[PDB]
């Protein structure tokens, strides 16, 4: 046994992780704070807000973090992934680059995270497809070849930006 | 081989193509025209058709090395 807040049964610390400007802040600030913007300031370090949701009668508080994506302020070793319940892997539907980053970013979860940690695939940016690049099947495949679920996402028009992080708010409950 | 028979039907040297048979090729063909790709970018890539096809015969012919050096990669 162990104490228990009365406001909510469990805290899952969520982490937004992937490439500079693949729409982390974008996403973190749409499920949170229910607001978007054109203007960018690339993240520094770390953010996080708490939204509180509630998933088969049960109050779920989630902490999501968003990390910053840039090159300098990134290094080998990181400890932003220890404790993290679950980690959302972000990419541009509209850069391969960033898709393919998601190997690279994969592979840090693997060494950091816990060792069963539950990971989501998300592709940002799906309402930009005159300039969409990767094709939902590749994606899908990619996702699947690992068993990670996933969802194609938009911050700006919130296209399935609710059901990303409630899709993984369920998957911590279903490990926990 | 289908682009260049679709630069026949463009020239007027032939009546009409049909679609792609093998639908990898035509799957081909659907992200390479949703991608923007203008007719005059077909006629320069039939263009560079000998260099880009010896060049990725090469690339695959180091694809097949990549085993010898599979552990200085990570
Ligand atoms: N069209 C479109 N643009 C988006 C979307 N999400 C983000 N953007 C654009 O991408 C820019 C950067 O978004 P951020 O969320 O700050 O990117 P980031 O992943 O946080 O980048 P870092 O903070 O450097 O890690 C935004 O200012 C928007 O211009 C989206 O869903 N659709």
């Amino acid at each position: 046994m162990s104490s228990m807040n009365p406001e909510y049964d469990y805290l899952f610390k969520l982490l937004l992780i992937g490439d500079s400007g693949v729409g982390k802040s974008c996403l973190l600030l749409r499920f949170a704070d229910d607001t978007y913007t054109e203007s960018y300031i690339s993240t520094i370090g770390v953010d996080f807000k708490i939204r509180t949701i509630e998933l088969d009668g049960k109050t779920i508080k989630l902490q999501i973090w968003d990390t910053a994506g840039l090159e300098r302020f990134r290094t080998i070793t990181s400890s932003y992934y220890r404790g993290a319940h679950g980690i959302i892997v972000v990419y541009d539907v509209t850069d391969q680059e960033s898709f393919n980053n998601v190997k690279q970013w994969l592979q840090e979860i693997d060494r950091y995270a816990s060792e069963n940690v539950n990971k989501l695939l998300v592709g940002n940016k799906c309402d930009l497809t005159t300039k969409k690049v990767v094709d939902y099947t590749t994606a899908k495949e990619f996702a699947d070849s690992l068993g990670i679920p996933f969802l194609e996402t938009s911050a700006k028009n919130a296209t399935n930006v609710e059901q990303s992080f409630m899709t993984m708010a369920a998957e911590i409950k279903k490990r926990m | 081989r289908h682009l260049h028979m679709r630069q026949k039907k463009r020239n007027g040297s032939l009546p009409d193509c049909p679609p792609p048979e093998d639908p990898a090729i035509a799957q081909l063909l659907k992200k390479l025209l949703s991608q923007g790709m203008t007719e005059e970018e077909e006629d320069k890539l039939l263009a560079l058709k000998d260099f880009m096809m010896k060049s990725n015969k090469a690339k695959a012919n180091i694809v097949d090395q990549s085993h010898l050096h599979d552990s200085s990669q990570k």
